[PDB]
């Protein structure tokens, strides 16, 4: 019965949220670390003819 | 790396609002769920490392152990849920949380690209431990223990502290990186001698080394099943990741200091293995093991070559799981007898075949029997320090002897013979006992099968 | 006898615990065994008075 | 004891949190704006 | 520690007479005014550390 | 006594301490410690009784002789210079007097003697306003004189105040003289650092000052004075002795606990000044005050003591007066160690 | 430094050993503290008048009316003590010890 | 197809570490840095830092103080 | 460091005038998030010690708590960023009018430079 | 002795509880059946089910970061050429002698 | 004050034996002294005569200790012919403890005292080679 067993199963919801929200912040982070994106001498590339940046 | 702290963190928030019974099964399926998020770390690369961010880090030597920690908890909370039947919802959740609290440390431990947070996540591993123990334990000499697995701790690494704060005022960076990049010889001196040591007990007294080595047995014996497991699988291992990040610097001043530790260690696995032979307690049997490998993993370490460090990472996940697994069947044991003795209950192989199956599988993978992942690492260790010194194979066969006696003893006193005749009381083994078993038991057997998975950064 | 008994058991536990103890309880009963009588706390501070006027200059 | 929800005390307390609220973001807004004006972003 | 109180708002509640050469009644003189004059305007501003030096 | 009495000499003691505070003139900072010392007296014997009056009686005696030293001290640095400022010292004589004043104010060893006995003395609200209020003139004073004290006498007193400390803690089965010793050890910790920065000074005064009242009003909602009293507190409020329990691991230096933040701090800047050996027997030391709020967090939560028959009547009541401020202190002298960095506001 | 400061000193000094000695009489105690500040009197004033420190002549008067309100305070706590035991003697206050 | 799904390409590993390692660098260096500087200006006293207060000279009183010779 | 006598300083300033030449934290930053956090912890004591439902007591008083941390915070982390700030600019001006006490290493490569080798058997 | 020869008044020790008395095909997880037979659902499928097996073809099928099959082929290129060019496979020097300038002894 | 320790430090480890012994056996008295002083303001035992005669004993002891330790040190260190090495330091530092432990007559004790005043010996020598600094001046 919905409106009922979510009082009661609700609780199940936290863990995946965590794990997404875990994850977007991992690119939070991610995205400020580019001070070097296509600038390792190793990597050195002439970007495509649609593409902005190397990786995101 | 957060993808993996985040539902750690939200395990508690979870565990508060779960229904009054309900707590184990949300648990037990969200912290089976976190451990297969976590294996994703196993992907590692022959380069540098797994950079995430300026805080985090993961590395193949810090991913088995992660992964390992994540699988503990799902088994220590269906071993915790036995004894805990009797006791009030608001205690179960503050047993939950310190378990989680403790998950929560030891993750963000491993990671630790500064050594100073290393240092506070790895003491404040501590806390919860102290109070698992000293609580929820049933003997009075328990708060002893406590006293005794604090201070001795905190004796070790308290210098460490100044060492650390001293590099950073000297070097400019505790991060583990430019530590490495920008590494310099230490010169022979008394000041580096004592920096040296500062550095190097504090992971010492926590393996243990063989003279340290009197808390380990208290807190095993006294402390709960779940704290057995905790103690036994990943707290000993801080000690040995501390040891292998931190030995990067202290060359080459190593080569001269590594001789009183070498001598100890290679005589306390004798030691305790022959201590082990004359013991009447499971649980003090089962830490004089762990003692006599962690000593193994301390010469392994001190001899630093990559074969050491290889065997030195598979023989301490190795032994997590073993040792795990032996204080989960001597509890199994107990909570049936609630004597703890070895010569009290007796042939129960008669009474419970699959119990005793799985006694002979821990008691074999205990012995290192190859091809597991126990006999990779001891032979690689083995090998490593017979290039160091031809001399050492005495000792090492010697102590290969000692430990396949005294788990051929441990696994023929309680399991073989005719059974007590007074004790009625021994009811068939639950379904739960086997699952922990075979939980315990099968990734071992599966690890054997990649072992480069679990060989280190130097494989 | 020796590994489980003597080393293990006793010495072992001599040597670092039990001595620690020994000393941090001697000492502690040493400072705190103070009867509360206000002239030997004075006497003693006069000492450290001329101590430190005579010592740290 | 046997008391009613004091009315006057709930009705000050979410006053003061909604002001501290408002003055806050009021705060942050002139700040960006004078920090941007002081270092002529925009 | 040292809430500077006076300075943020000019009170003055005590620092006439810190000094021998701050206005005493009727003008009357330290006995070493000049001396004090001079090392106070030496070490105005200065620092403690140089003034001393 | 009556209210307005008591709100009187409550703010003539905050009066004194912040005439103290503001003051750049010696005979005005003088002249507030006389008004603190001489509105404090009442405050501890607002509870009448022959151990009271002799606690009030031994402060007036040690606070009298201090301020007497101050003055001399005073009397002497204006004898060798014509200057009333509070600023560098001059004098070396009068900067050794100087500071024993300051040290036997603040409690530190080897005139630690008084603090025990007048917290015993004293009631539990007595007990907190003591240790709390009473330290943060003499230390502003030290702040402000920091440059002129020789380290070897302030370090030598900041030594024997943590060893005494950490040893005279573990002969007490008394909450208020273990209290006390923990006061002395904290304030030993204090001075070891003005010499090199008196920033981690203020903020070890501010971290102490939290922890010190979480504690002292903890101590006041469970009204025990003794161990065997405190053990029964499990059977009303568990939730106070757990808070308690972690209070007291915060005290213990613990990490990631508050207490862990500033020695520490305090550790870290005496490494930039290339000092080793001190910071570490001062470490080796707290072990001991660590070892004592163990024990006392053994006796209180850790573990279920014997109770008695009429606890079942304290069951049906509830406390009429309660601390608003409470939570707060505990929160902030347990979980603000992420917030480290802020020290550099200058607290 | 002429002599006079260092006699004055000294008797600062002796006055402070004897309220360190504590034979009796917490009355002698307050005597002793009466006797240091005496000496800081005389000290303060026969410096303060050397320099011609005009100003500075508020300092002494200040400090011996503070003083004097301390000693009335001590007073009445020993009066009290005495109170209770019927005697001003050092020894009967050991009911507090370390 | 795991790697497609659930991991990034080698060179987002490298740069990132790269700019990691520079970062730590600057930190490194500027705490060597301001340890020298706090050592020079507490020894010399010419800086902005570990200036403690002198006699403010506006207390001065300039006028005839009743004796010629001041 | 002490920034006591820094020449200029205002003496009860809490935000001098030029602390408002530098970035504000944003609404968002983690560490405003921990003193909300801070915030709402000791709101659920506040419960706790007075013995009602700790979560769902009082939700205006732990708002109230909320609010009132993340205020002080934002506040405090301005100053500390305007501290460090001060910092910075200060050393930066000492290295700068200083440059005899700092000076240039001359930039040699590793293939230049002879470091001994520690044979590790 | 007129004393009561009890230290204080204490519960008696309990006997222990059979969870299989009450409820055969009890799984030894908690004394509610429905509860119980959940949790060991839950247990073996979230345990045996999907970490054990799909974790394990997962960790199987990882891809080549390590880089072993690409060491392979660049080695088996390289002594292609230098097998072919006479070059004597691997050289005893790790870098060129030529851009590292030795300290002149002069001794 | 630091007159002794001038005196002390002053004289070559590897000659005067005798001046030496008298520096050490001055330090120690003086600190004997010190410690009589102390026990005797904080715990007056019975009397005037028993407070003289505890002085006594522990100034002989102190004396006696750094006696035993300043011959010790300085006769090993010339032996050896290798000054400067904190072993001779540890050597004389136990024996002085054990000169201890026989005056107190106790087996324990003098084990202990030679263990734990041969490690001090070691690392005060340590120190003066090194440089250590136990009240270090504010550098920063
Ligand atoms: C040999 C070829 C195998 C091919 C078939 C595949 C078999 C897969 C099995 C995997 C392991 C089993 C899981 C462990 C828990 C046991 C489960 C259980 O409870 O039993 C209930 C079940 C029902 O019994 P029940 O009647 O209801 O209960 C009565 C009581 O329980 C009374 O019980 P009991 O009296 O019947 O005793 C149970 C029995 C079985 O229980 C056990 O003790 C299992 C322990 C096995 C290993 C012990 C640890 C040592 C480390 C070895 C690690 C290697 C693993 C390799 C990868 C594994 C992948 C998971 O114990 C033994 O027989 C003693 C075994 C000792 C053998 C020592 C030799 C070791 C090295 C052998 C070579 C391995 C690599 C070969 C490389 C070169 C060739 C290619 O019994 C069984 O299923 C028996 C299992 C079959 C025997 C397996 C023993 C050899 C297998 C070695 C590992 C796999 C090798 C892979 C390829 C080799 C080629
Ligand atoms: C790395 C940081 C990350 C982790 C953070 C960790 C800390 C965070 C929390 C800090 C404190 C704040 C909360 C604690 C308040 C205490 C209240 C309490 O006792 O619990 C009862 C209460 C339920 O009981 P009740 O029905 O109200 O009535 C029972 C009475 O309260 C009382 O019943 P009783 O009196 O009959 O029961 C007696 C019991 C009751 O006594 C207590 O339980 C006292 C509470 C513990 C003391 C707290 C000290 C302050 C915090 C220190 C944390 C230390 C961290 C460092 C690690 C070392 C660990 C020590 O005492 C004993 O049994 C004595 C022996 C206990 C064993 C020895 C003491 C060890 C305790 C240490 C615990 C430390 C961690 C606490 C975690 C939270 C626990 C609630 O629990 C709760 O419901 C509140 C829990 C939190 C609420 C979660 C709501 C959030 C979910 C929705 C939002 C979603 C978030 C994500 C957003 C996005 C989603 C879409
Ligand atoms: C108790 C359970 C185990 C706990 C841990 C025990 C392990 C810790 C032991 C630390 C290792 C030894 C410390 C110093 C070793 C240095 C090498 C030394 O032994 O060799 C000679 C050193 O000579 C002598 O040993 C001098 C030191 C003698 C004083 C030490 C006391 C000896 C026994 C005390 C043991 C107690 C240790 C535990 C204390 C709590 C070489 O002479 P020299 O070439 O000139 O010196 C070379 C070093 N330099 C270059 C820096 C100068
Ligand atoms: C235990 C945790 C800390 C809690 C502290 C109490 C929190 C509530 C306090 C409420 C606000 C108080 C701020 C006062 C308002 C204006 C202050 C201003 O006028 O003073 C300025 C200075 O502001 C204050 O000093 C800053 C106080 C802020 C304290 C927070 C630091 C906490 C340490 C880090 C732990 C993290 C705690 C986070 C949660 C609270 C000017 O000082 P100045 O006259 O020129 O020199 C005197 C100081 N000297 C001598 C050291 C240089
Ligand atoms: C009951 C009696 C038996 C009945 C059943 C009969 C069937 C018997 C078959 C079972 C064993 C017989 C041996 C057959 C082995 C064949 C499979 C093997 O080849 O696969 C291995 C694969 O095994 C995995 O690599 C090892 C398992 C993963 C370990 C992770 C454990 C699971 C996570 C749980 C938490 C971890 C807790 C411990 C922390 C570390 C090795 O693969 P590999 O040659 O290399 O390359 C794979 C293919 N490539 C080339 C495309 C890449
Ligand atoms: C410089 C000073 C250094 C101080 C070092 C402090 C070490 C930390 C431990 C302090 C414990 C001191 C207290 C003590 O031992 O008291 C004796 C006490 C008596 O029991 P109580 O509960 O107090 O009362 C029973 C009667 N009703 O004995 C005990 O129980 C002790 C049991 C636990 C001992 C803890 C383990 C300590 C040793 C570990 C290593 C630390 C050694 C110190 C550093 C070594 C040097 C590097
Ligand atoms: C389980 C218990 C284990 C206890 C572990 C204790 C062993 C660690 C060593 C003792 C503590 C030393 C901490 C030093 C931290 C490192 C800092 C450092 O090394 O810097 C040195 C400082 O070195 C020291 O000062 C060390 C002096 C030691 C003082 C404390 C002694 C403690 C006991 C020593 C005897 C025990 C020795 C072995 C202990 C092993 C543990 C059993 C350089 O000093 P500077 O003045 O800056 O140099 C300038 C000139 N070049």
């Amino acid at each position: 019965n919905v409106l009922q067993i979510v009082r009661d199963h609700w609780v199940h919801i936290l863990v995946p949220v965590g794990f997404v929200f875990g994850c977007y912040l991992d690119r939070r982070s991610d995205e400020k670390l580019t001070a070097f994106r296509n600038k390792s001498l190793l990597f050195k590339r002439e970007l495509r003819p649609n593409e902005e940046v190397t990786w995101k | 790396m957060l993808k993996i702290i985040i539902p750690t963190t939200m395990l508690l928030p979870m565990t508060w609002m779960s229904k009054h019974n309900m707590i184990w099964i949300n648990a037990t399926v969200h912290s089976l769920l976190i451990s297969l998020i976590s294996l994703s770390l196993l992907n590692q690369l022959g380069e540098n490392s797994l950079n995430f961010s300026l805080t985090f880090f993961s590395d193949s030597l810090s991913a088995p152990l992660l992964v390992l920690t994540t699988w503990l908890l799902p088994l220590m909370l269906m071993a915790s849920q036995s004894h805990l039947s009797k006791e009030t919802t608001t205690r179960k959740k503050l047993y939950i949380t310190m378990l989680i609290l403790l998950q929560l440390f030891l993750i963000m431990t491993f990671t630790a690209t500064e050594l100073i947070l290393f240092y506070i996540l790895f003491e404040a591993t501590l806390v919860p431990t102290l109070i698992i123990i000293t609580r929820w334990g049933n003997q009075t000499e328990r708060l002893n223990a406590g006293l005794y697995f604090l201070f001795y701790t905190l004796a070790g690494s308290l210098p460490l502290l100044v060492a650390l704060v001293y590099i950073q005022n000297t070097t400019g960076s505790l991060n583990f990186l430019i530590i490495h990049y920008w590494s310099h010889p230490l010169s022979n001196s008394w000041s580096n001698i004592f920096m040296w040591l500062a550095c190097i007990m504090a992971f010492m007294v926590k393996m243990p080394l063989y003279g340290l080595h009197l808390w380990l047995p208290k807190a095993h014996v006294e402390a709960p099943i779940a704290g057995s497991m905790v103690l036994a699988a990943v707290l000993l291992k801080l000690g040995g990741y501390g040891m292998m990040r931190i030995t990067t610097i202290l060359n080459p001043l190593t080569n001269y200091m590594a001789y009183p530790f070498l001598m100890l260690s290679m005589w306390g696995m004798i030691m305790t293995s022959s201590i082990c032979l004359r013991q009447t307690d499971l649980k003090s049997l089962i830490a004089y093991s762990s003692v006599s490998h962690m000593a193994l993993v301390i010469v392994a370490i001190m001899i630093q070559t990559p074969w050491s460090f290889m065997g030195a990472t598979a023989l301490m996940i190795a032994h997590g799981l073993t040792s795990s697994m032996l204080f989960c069947l001597a509890n199994t044991n107990y909570e049936r007898v609630h004597s703890r003795t070895m010569i009290l209950a007796r042939g129960l192989q008669t009474l419970l075949p699959l119990m005793a199956t799985w006694w002979l599988v821990a008691s074999l993978t205990n012995l290192a029997l190859p091809p597991s992942i126990n006999l990779i690492g001891e032979l690689f260790i083995i090998t490593a320090s017979f290039s160091w010194s031809n001399i050492t194979i005495i000792l090492m066969g010697m102590n290969m002897m000692i430990t396949a006696l005294y788990s051929l003893y441990m696994l023929i006193t309680t399991q073989r013979g005719k059974y007590t005749h007074h004790i009625n009381n021994i009811k068939p083994s639950f379904t739960r006992e086997n699952a922990l078993m075979a939980l315990h038991i099968l990734p071992l057997l599966l690890l054997t099968l990649n072992p480069k998975m679990i060989l280190g950064p130097l494989y | 006898k020796s590994a489980s008994s003597l080393l293990d058991l006793i010495w072992l536990e001599t040597i670092l615990p039990k001595t620690t103890s020994f000393i941090q309880m001697k000492m502690s009963i040493m400072v705190s065994n103070q009867k509360g009588l206000i002239k030997l706390y004075f006497l003693s501070f006069l000492i450290t008075i001329m101590i430190s006027m005579t010592l740290f200059n | 004891p046997h008391g009613s929800p004091d009315w006057l005390k709930v009705g000050l307390t979410l006053g003061t949190s909604v002001f501290l609220w408002i003055y806050l973001i009021k705060q942050h807004k002139e700040d960006v704006l004078e920090y941007k004006r002081r270092n002529g972003l925009e | 520690p040292f809430f500077d109180v006076q300075k943020r708002l000019g009170l003055d509640l005590d620092r006439w007479m810190t000094i021998q050469s701050a206005e005493q009644p009727h003008k009357i003189p330290g006995r070493c005014h000049a001396f004090e004059k001079e090392w106070i305007e030496c070490a105005h501003g200065i620092g403690g550390i140089r003034a001393e030096k | 006594m009556n209210p307005i009495i008591y709100t009187t000499l409550i703010m003539t003691v905050m009066s004194g301490t912040m005439l103290v505070m503001i003051s750049s003139h010696w005979l005005l900072i003088w002249i507030g410690f006389e008004m603190n010392l001489l509105a404090m007296i009442p405050v501890l014997m607002k509870n009448f009784n022959p151990r009271a009056t002799e606690a009030a009686t031994k402060y007036f005696l040690t606070q009298a002789t201090a301020s007497m030293m101050l003055m001399m001290a005073i009397i002497i640095n204006l004898l060798y210079s014509g200057q009333w400022t509070i600023t560098k010292m001059f004098n070396p004589v009068a900067m050794t007097m100087m500071t024993m004043a300051l040290a036997m104010k603040l409690g530190l060893s080897p005139f630690h003697f008084w603090v025990p006995e007048v917290t015993q003395g004293i009631s539990l609200q007595a007990g907190l306003l003591l240790l709390t209020w009473q330290k943060l003139a003499p230390l502003s004073v030290l702040c402000q004189i920091s440059q002129s004290i020789n380290p070897n006498l302030m370090l030598t007193m900041a030594m024997l105040s943590i060893l005494i400390g950490g040893w005279g803690g573990l002969n007490q089965t008394q909450l208020r003289k273990i209290m006390a010793y923990s006061s002395i050890a904290h304030m030993g910790w204090m001075t070891a650092v003005l010499p090199y920065n008196t920033t981690m000074t203020i903020l070890n005064l501010l971290i102490y000052i939290t922890m010190t009242l979480a504690m002292f009003m903890l101590l006041i909602h469970s009204s025990a004075t003794t161990t065997l009293s405190l053990s029964h507190t499990w059977n009303k409020m568990p939730v106070i002795t757990s808070l308690m329990m972690v209070t007291l691991l915060s005290m213990g230096g613990l990490p990631p606990l508050s207490g862990f933040m500033p020695k520490w701090m305090i550790i870290q800047e005496m490494t930039k000044n290339e000092s080793i050996i001190m910071p570490t027997l001062m470490a080796m030391t707290a072990l001991l005050n660590l070892y004592f709020y163990m024990r006392l967090a053994y006796s209180s939560s850790l573990t279920m003591f014997p109770s008695t028959n009429n606890m079942k009547m304290k069951w049906q009541f509830e406390h009429t007066k309660q601390m608003k401020l409470l939570p707060t202190m505990i929160v902030l002298s347990t979980l603000v160690l992420p917030m480290t960095p802020a020290l550099s506001s200058l607290n | 430094m002429p002599l006079v400061y260092m006699n004055i000193i000294m008797a600062f000094a002796i006055a402070l050993a004897g309220l360190l000695m504590y034979r009796s009489h917490l009355m002698s105690s307050l005597l002793c503290l009466e006797g240091m500040m005496l000496s800081l009197f005389i000290m303060s004033t026969l410096i303060i008048l050397n320099t011609h420190f005009t100003l500075a002549n508020m300092m002494p008067i200040i400090l011996l009316v503070f003083a004097a309100c301390e000693a009335a305070l001590g007073l009445s706590l020993l009066v009290m003590v005495s109170n209770t035991y019927g005697t001003d003697y050092v020894q009967n206050l050991n009911l507090l010890q370390c | 197809w795991i790697a497609r799904t659930f991991y990034d390409g080698p060179e987002k590993n490298y740069e990132k570490t790269m700019a990691i390692l520079q970062i730590e660098a600057e930190k490194a260096e500027l705490r060597l840095k301001e340890l020298e500087v706090r050592r020079l200006m507490r020894a010399r006293g010419d800086g902005p830092w570990y200036q403690y207060p002198t006699i403010d000279k506006a207390l001065i009183d300039h006028s005839p103080k009743t004796t010629p010779d001041n | 460091t002490m920034m006591s006598g820094r020449p200029g300083r205002v003496p009860l300033q809490f935000l001098p005038n030029e602390a408002r030449s530098l970035p504000p934290p944003k609404l968002t930053d983690p560490r405003l998030v921990y003193m909300g956090f801070l915030g709402y912890c000791s709101g659920l004591i506040d419960n706790a010690i007075r013995r009602r439902p700790v979560v769902s007591a009082g939700l205006h008083r732990q708002l109230l708590y909320v609010t009132s941390f993340v205020f002080f915070g934002y506040y405090l982390l301005k100053r500390q960023d305007y501290m460090y700030a001060l910092r910075d600019h200060d050393m930066f001006a000492y290295v700068k009018s200083h440059p005899e006490d700092f000076p240039e290493k001359d930039k040699k490569t590793y293939g230049e430079i002879l470091e001994e080798f520690h044979p590790v058997r | 002795p007129p004393e009561p020869t009890i230290r204080l008044q204490e519960d008696p020790d309990p006997e222990d509880e059979n969870l299989y008395e009450k409820n055969p095909d009890s799984h030894g997880y908690d004394k509610d059946p429905i509860v119980d037979l959940w949790n060991m659902r839950v247990v073996f499928f979230f345990g045996f089910s999907i970490v054990l097996v799909l974790g394990s073809t997962f960790v199987a099928y990882l891809p080549d970061y390590r880089m072993q099959e690409w060491a392979r082929r660049e080695a088996e290129r390289l002594v292609k050429y230098r097998e072919a060019n006479g070059l004597p496979l691997m050289e005893s020097n790790c870098f060129d002698p030529n851009k590292i300038q030795l300290p002149e002894d002069e001794d | 004050a630091k007159t002794l320790l001038h005196k002390y430090s002053d004289i070559p480890e590897g000659t005067e034996c005798h001046r030496k012994a008298y520096a050490s056996t001055s330090i120690g008295g003086a600190t004997g002294l010190i410690v009589s002083a102390y026990s005797i303001a904080l715990k007056p035992p019975a009397s005037f005569l028993e407070g003289v005669a505890r002085t006594g004993r522990y100034t002989f002891t102190s004396a006696a200790i750094g006696a035993i330790f300043g011959l010790t040190s300085c006769i090993s260190a010339q032996v050896r012919e290798k000054p400067d090495d904190p072993l001779n330091y540890f050597i004389g530092g136990c024996a002085g403890g054990l000169t201890l432990g026989a005056r107190t007559r106790s087996y324990g004790i003098g084990a202990a005292a030679c263990a734990y005043m041969g490690l001090t010996a070691a690392l005060v020598k340590m120190g003066q080679l090194e440089g250590w600094q136990v009240f270090a001046e504010p550098k920063v």
